[PDB]
């Protein structure tokens, strides 16, 4: 096969959101992040890791879905699969791997009914749910 | 009639209470 | 009237705890900032150590005219016969 | 005051250029630290979240007492978060620790230390060495080494003047840098070392105005990061976000401490070549200085109290870094300073007007060819995009056939050898040492940073 | 003393754990008979134990008398009890008259000897004799310099190529020749203008020349290096920069090889040099002790420990070679520090709290001993507990109270003064029971 490629910050624009491993920060200053606000998250349309032996056994056990982690989320929610990514010019180098989050059921954002209350600094309404 | 004991008060007043209003800001009432 | 033998001695064992300067280099010649390398942040320490065992308060007016360790036996030597109410007691 | 920046600030030397741009050259081309990503998305998203919440784990609970340093990146990422931008914090603080440690550390050690160019050089070279791998990504350690070395300063100028209000503002710098990360724990070594001179000047001046109007403002100013730490999050937030990360998280209880060596040790990118030198060139000047500190007791040149000060701040750093919850290599890089102030007294104890006999010397440089031996001896790998064409990225430098490390084995057994000849005929003159011996920590050092 | 650390040992004998190697030296030696040779049996290829193989050679004739595990472990208690006789009656009383004569003294170095003992060697392995080579070299060198003559330092140095010959770490055996090569060198000029150098040297050179006779008895040359060739290529060895992995293994939690009196044995023995090294050096001398010979003591365990970076294995139970160097440590530290801790309240703090943080980082351990010796032992799988608490920070936070007081005790030497303690039949009582108590405290264990 003689591929016929394409750039990543034209493929993946600036607006779509992408998680980013916690690795990968610096190196794509114009990609942005997967936000949240008042407990609910976005959702991603790309997934960009590390390297294999990296991503197999820092990153893909840190945000672990048993542990609070990202990746509870996006594998109940997406499904993921692999993308042809090369490094241009220094080809046998890994850079990492690029990943196409794809929808199980097609679904649309809720609306979040919203309220305030004053509470008096000890309130706690009770633990978290961590571990069964 | 001198600096030196008005001085003393200026530091253990607002010395005192500077340090127990520090105390307090993580038991206070948030919205 | 204190003698310069113990005047200096009594200079040489502070320039020793503040500096760590041998006391077989304070010689009534030598000045504090050429010959032995003390700089006047150290001399400001000096002056309170001087204070903080024998009473003398040595003010920022004069502590700046003192180049010469003869001139701080001058100093202490003209201070001490003006004044009789040198209490050395202890 | 009779003028700002004193009479002995106002000097230029060869070792000040280097520094400088041998730190705004490495500064551009330079690696990063591992958490730099983890800490521009946690500041990228803290202003829609509104909270600065821990983002890759622990159920999106925030940074719990342990945030406020954070709140400045999310505060300049506003303007741009291109890398050579979100970076300023870590150079000024490079060029701040500089200036520190040259005209305030050095000259207060004695007119021996602040008169030597091998103990600038030293100095000068093993910051440099200690400040390139860790201290260059977001990692908050270079902010935690100059508050804990400014912290040290305004005590000994609390000392020296014989006041208390440094003594006051050094208690807030180590409560603020101590509120960066559970890691800064390590400036109050400062505060426990300065003890007994500080007390010598609180129960003196307590005779003239009173112990209140002393000690109350040294309260205010030590009780008062709660009302930056507890201004967004609350007591009982905070306790569940630590009971989160403690029934979670690594816990790391003290006991562990010595995987903090173990991993040390090993032939990995995490310890490599440059990641050991930020402490054995710290534990190797550190040992012998006290050991020589121990026997002697007038150097001629040394100040005894400013000598013994620094030492014990290293052991109470080393003491310390226990109690933390993590156990990393990257809590190495809060050496950068104190290692490069140790190096400095370490290579005027160790010259031939102090060190007098022959054997002596010759023993301590076959210290120095060991522990270089022991450096030279991983692979030569960074950490994510940094490793990209490095010569010896993946495997251990070889000259050909045979690696680096063996030919300094080799050159510290000649050298001990040479010390057990001179040790056994009872010999004390020799030349070549003298030729040898002059100044090798500075050589050992320049080696590493090129 | 000697009666009860006799006693101490020839029970321990019958009800005590045996070691890892001891199923490994016992097929060894069974097995060896026939095959011509002291074969490795399950690794190499059928590779031989070639440099190291002359204990074998003697576990294969008392095995041809009975396999009974209570007769095979016969050379090993013959050791331990010549190692405490010599640490008793050649070495004490040779630092000093009155160090011997210390009645806290003795019993502490008796203490310290059964604490470093007990858990490392029980078993068929070699460091129960190189811990008893080590210790009858010192006193051999010690013969040799004084009373001057040189067949003491010409039979030491046959002893220390015996121990060369039981295993790689058994090369800590030439420290103490190493450490007096200069007072031997001293004795040795003294002697040219009667007979000579060569009249000297060339009888020391014959005993250095009996490795050769030791080694190849039954091999040739081209088979010790195949057999090490073989050992080096197959076999797991670590290099010598990885050396902190000794004191790695040996302070690891949840494993039965660094135990809660291993950690002990290794850190009450640091203690004791480490705080001997800073009394010589702060202090000119030690009265009342010799300082001559306690500078070689000092300087033997120095060397010993440094040159066990050469060896290929590093395992934690290689510490027990020493046993011999912490019974006579012991001793001296706790006569060297009455002295040091009766004319200065604060000394005694820090004793005490350094004593106390011991304890706190060895107890954080299990109580663990091996596969079958585990049968009953009380904290063999958890960290000893009292009622709930973990027993591991009683410890430290009492640790951290001694170090505040010392730091209290610091802080008023300028305002109280110098103040002279006392010197009384109490204040003499609780300045030498420390590291006696807590040394009785882990035997009883
Ligand atoms: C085990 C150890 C546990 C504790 C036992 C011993 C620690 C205390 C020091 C031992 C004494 C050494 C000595 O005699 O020197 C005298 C020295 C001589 O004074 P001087 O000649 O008159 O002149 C003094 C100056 O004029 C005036 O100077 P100054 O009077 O102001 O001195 C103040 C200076 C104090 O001056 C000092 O320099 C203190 C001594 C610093 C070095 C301590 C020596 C320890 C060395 C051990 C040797 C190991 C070497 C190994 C070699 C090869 C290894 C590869 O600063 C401090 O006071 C802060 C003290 C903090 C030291 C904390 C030590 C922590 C332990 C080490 C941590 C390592 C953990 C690793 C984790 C393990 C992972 C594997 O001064 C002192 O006496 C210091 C006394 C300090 C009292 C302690 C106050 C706080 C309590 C500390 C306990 C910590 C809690 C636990
Ligand atoms: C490849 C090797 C790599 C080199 C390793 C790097 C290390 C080099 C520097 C190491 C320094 C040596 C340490 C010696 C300490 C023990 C000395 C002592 O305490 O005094 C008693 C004793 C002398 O007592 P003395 O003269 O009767 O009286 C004392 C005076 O009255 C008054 O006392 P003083 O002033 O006369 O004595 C002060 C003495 C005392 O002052 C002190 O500072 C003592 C305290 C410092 C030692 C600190 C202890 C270190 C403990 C290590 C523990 C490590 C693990 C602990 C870890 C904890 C947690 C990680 O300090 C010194 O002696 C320093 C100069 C010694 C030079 C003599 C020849 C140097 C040979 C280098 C040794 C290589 C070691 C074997 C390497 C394998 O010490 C000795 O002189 C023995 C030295 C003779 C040893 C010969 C070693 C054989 C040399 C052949 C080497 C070739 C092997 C290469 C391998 C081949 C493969 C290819
Ligand atoms: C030359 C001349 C004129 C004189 C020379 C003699 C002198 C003066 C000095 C000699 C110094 C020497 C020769 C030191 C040699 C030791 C060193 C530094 C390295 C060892 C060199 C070799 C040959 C290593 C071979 C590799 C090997 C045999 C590994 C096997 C490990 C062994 C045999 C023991 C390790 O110890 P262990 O594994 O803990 O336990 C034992 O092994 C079995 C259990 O597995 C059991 O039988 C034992 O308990
Ligand atoms: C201490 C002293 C009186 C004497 O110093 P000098 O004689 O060298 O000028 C003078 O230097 C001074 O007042 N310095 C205060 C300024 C300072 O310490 N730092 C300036 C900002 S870090
Ligand atoms: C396994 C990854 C580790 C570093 O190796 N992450 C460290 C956590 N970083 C902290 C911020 C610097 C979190 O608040």
């Amino acid at each position: 096969r003689v591929p016929e490629l394409q750039s990543v910050q034209e493929y993946v624009g600036s607006d779509q959101p992408v998680l980013m491993d916690w690795a990968v920060g610096l190196a794509f200053p114009c990609q942005q992040p997967m936000l949240h606000a008042n407990g609910v998250t976005e959702v991603p349309k790309f997934r960009i890791s590390p390297d294999y032996y990296a991503k197999l056994q820092s990153t893909d056990t840190w945000q672990d879905g048993i542990n609070g982690g990202l990746l509870g989320i996006t594998d109940l929610l997406l499904r993921a699969s692999v993308m042809s990514t090369y490094l241009s010019q220094d080809w046998g180098q890994d850079w990492g791997s690029l990943r196409k989050f794809d929808t199980v059921v097609e679904a649309t954002p809720a609306e979040l009914d919203f309220g305030s209350q004053t509470h008096s600094g000890l309130y706690s309404p009770g633990p978290l749910r961590i571990r069964p | 009639g001198k600096d030196v004991r008005i001085a003393r008060w200026v530091a253990t007043i607002a010395g005192l209470l500077g340090f127990v209003l520090s105390v307090s800001i993580p038991l206070l009432p948030v919205t | 009237a204190a003698t310069q033998e113990e005047i200096i001695a009594g200079l040489a064992e502070i320039i020793e705890e503040v500096t760590g300067i041998e006391p077989s280099e304070v010689t009534p010649e030598k000045s504090f900032v050429d010959d032995l390398d003390i700089d006047s942040l150290s001399m400001v320490e000096i002056a309170v150590q001087t204070e903080d065992k024998y009473g003398v308060k040595i003010p920022d007016e004069d502590l700046a005219g003192l180049r010469t360790v003869g001139d701080v036996v001058a100093y202490i030597q003209k201070l001490e016969e003006e004044n009789p109410e040198a209490a050395a007691a202890l | 005051m009779h003028r700002l920046i004193p009479t002995r600030w106002r000097t230029v030397t060869a070792v000040d250029g280097v520094v400088v741009g041998g730190m705004a050259i490495w500064y551009v081309i330079g690696a990063n630290s591992s958490d730099d990503g983890y800490i521009l998305q946690m500041a990228r998203t803290a202003e829609h979240a509104g909270y600065m919440a821990n983002y890759f784990r622990w159920f999106g609970s925030p940074e719990d007492p342990f945030g406020w340093y954070y709140n400045v990146l999310a505060l300049m990422t506003k303007v741009s978060d291109a890398s050579i931008w979100i970076r300023l914090p870590d150079l000024i603080c490079a060029l701040i620790c500089w200036l520190l440690l040259s005209r305030e550390v050095l000259p207060r050690l004695g007119p021996a230390v602040a008169g030597s160019r091998a103990a600038m050089w030293a100095a000068g070279l093993v910051l440099l060495g200690a400040w390139m791998p860790f201290n260059n990504g977001l990692r908050p350690e270079g902010q935690i080494a100059t508050g804990a070395l400014i912290t040290y300063v305004l005590i000994e100028r609390a000392v020296t003047s014989g006041r208390l209000t440094p003594a006051a503002l050094a208690i807030t710098t180590a409560a603020f840098t101590l509120g960066i990360q559970p890691t800064g724990l390590i400036a109050v070594a400062a505060l426990l070392a300065g003890g007994r001179p500080i007390l010598r000047i609180v129960m003196r001046r307590r005779r003239l105005v009173g112990t209140w109007p002393l000690i109350a403002p040294l309260l205010a100013a030590g009780t008062v990061i709660l009302a930056v730490v507890f201004a967004d999050q609350t007591i009982a937030t905070v306790l569940e976000a630590t009971r989160i990360r403690t029934a979670i998280g690594p816990s790391q209880e003290w006991w562990t401490e010595n995987l903090r060596y173990y991993y040390l040790i090993l032939p990995t990118t995490d310890g490599a070549i440059s990641r050991r030198v930020a402490f054995v060139f710290t534990a190797m000047c550190l040992f012998p200085s006290l050991f020589m500190m121990l026997r002697r007791k007038h150097i001629a040149g040394v100040a005894r109290g400013p000598a013994w000060r620094l030492m014990g701040i290293i052991f109470a750093t080393m003491f310390f870094l226990m109690f933390t919850p993590t156990k990393w290599i990257h809590h190495f890089g809060l050496f950068a300073a104190v290692g490069g102030a140790m190096a400095a007294l370490a290579t005027v104890l160790v010259s031939p007007t102090v060190l007098r006999s022959a054997r002596n010397r010759m023993a301590f440089l076959s210290l120095v060819l060991f522990v270089l031996a022991f450096c030279f001896a991983s692979t030569n790998g960074w950490w994510y995009v940094s490793n990209f064409g490095a010569p010896f990225n993946n495997s251990v430098p070889k000259v050909g056939g045979v690696q680096i490390s063996a030919i300094f084995f080799a050159l510290s057994a000649i050298a001990a050898l040479w010390a057990f000849w001179l040790h056994l005929t009872r010999r004390t003159e020799s030349r070549v040492v003298d030729r040898l011996t002059a100044a090798p920590i500075p050589v050992a050092a320049g080696f590493m940073v090129v | 003393t000697d009666t009860g650390v006799i006693g101490g040992l020839l029970i321990w004998h019958i009800v005590g754990a045996p070691t890892s190697d001891d199923g490994y030296n016992m097929t060894i030696a069974r097995v060896a008979s026939e095959a011509g040779y002291t074969t490795n049996y399950y690794r190499y290829f059928g590779a031989s134990e070639a440099p190291f193989d002359w204990y074998q050679s003697v576990l294969s004739h008392l095995a041809s008398i009975s396999t009974a595990g209570v007769w095979m472990r016969l050379p090993a208690t013959a050791a331990a009890i010549a190692t405490w006789l010599i640490i008793s009656r050649c070495v004490l009383p040779r630092i000093g008259r009155r160090v011997a004569a210390n009645r806290v003294a003795m019993l502490t170095a008796g203490a310290t000897f059964l604490a470093a003992w007990l858990p490392f060697n029980n078993g068929l392995r070699p460091e129960p004799l190189i811990a008893f080579a080590v210790i009858t070299v010192w006193m051999l060198v010690e013969n040799s310099i004084g009373t001057r003559r040189l067949w003491p330092a010409a039979v030491a140095i046959v002893i220390a190529m015996f121990s060369v010959t039981l295993a790689p770490q058994g090369l800590i055996a030439l420290a103490p020749l190493l450490v007096g090569a200069r007072a031997i060198g001293r004795v040795v000029t003294a002697r040219r203008a009667g007979t000579g150098i060569l009249a000297s040297l060339a009888p020391l050179a014959a005993s250095v020349a009996v490795v050769f006779v030791i080694i190849f008895r039954d091999q040739t040359l081209a088979t010790v290096a195949e057999s090490v060739r073989i050992k080096y290529v197959v076999g797991p060895t670590i290099p010598w920069y990885q050396e902190f992995l000794r004191y790695y293994f040996l302070t690891v939690e949840d494993s039965v090889d660094g135990s809660l009196t291993r950690r002990f044995a290794v850190l009450v023995l640091l203690l004791c040099l480490f705080g001997l090294i800073m009394v010589l050096l702060r202090r000119g001398r030690v009265p009342g002790a010799v300082s001559g010979p306690l500078w070689r003591l000092c300087g033997s365990t120095a060397i010993g420990l440094l040159l066990l970076i050469l060896t290929p294995t590093k395992w934690a139970i290689q510490f027990g070679a020493f046993a011999g160097l912490a019974g006579a440590l012991g001793g001296v530290t706790a006569f060297a520090f009455a002295r040091v801790g009766l004319h200065s309240r604060r000394n005694l703090a820090l004793y005490v709290t350094a004593l106390l943080f011991i304890l706190a980082w060895a107890t954080s351990g299990l109580n663990g001993w091996f596969y079958v010796g585990n049968y009953g032992v009380p904290w063999f799988d958890k960290q000893p507990v009292i009622a709930h608490y973990p027993v591991t920070t009683i410890f430290l936070v009492l640790a951290i109270v001694g170090g505040l007081l010392a730091g209290w005790l610091h802080f008023r030497m300028d305002y109280a003064g110098h103040t002279e303690v006392a010197d009384t039949g109490r204040n003499r009582a609780l300045a030498s029971t420390p590291l006696l108590i807590v040394a009785t405290i882990m035997v009883v264990l």
